[PDB]
């Protein structure tokens, strides 16, 4: 029930996604910089934000 | 209705016909995964000895 002027907020999704991988030798892939050397890392994030 | 059911049914309608209030209701879904596999094995295969 809404105002006879106003726009308002039905609904709405805001959704966040974030998949973090890695392929790696295991000491080795530790190492804090040369590490990414051993690591076949894959990241992947979304974002969705619905407004009705 | 009579007069007197009017008058009744009137105050009836009037408590029964307030304004509605409305809800914004936000829910939040928070997931976090991961893990660590790890697999280490040696294998030592001899002509002479033995195979493992």
């Amino acid at each position: 029930l809404v105002k006879s002027g106003e726009t308002v907020v039905l609904g709405g999704l805001m959704d966040e996604q974030t998949k973090e991988e890695v392929s790696k030798v295991p000491l080795l892939g530790d190492i804090p910089v040369l590490g990414y050397l051993f690591r076949s890392t894959s990241n992947n994030t979304s974002k969705r934000n619905l407004m009705v | 209705a009579q007069p007197d059911v009017m008058a009744e049914l009137e105050q009836v309608v009037a408590k029964l016909d307030i304004r509605r209030a409305q809800v914004l209701v936000e829910a939040i879904i928070v997931e976090i995964a991961d893990g660590d596999g790890l697999n280490l094995g040696v294998q030592w295969a001899n002509t002479n000895g033995g195979g493992t």
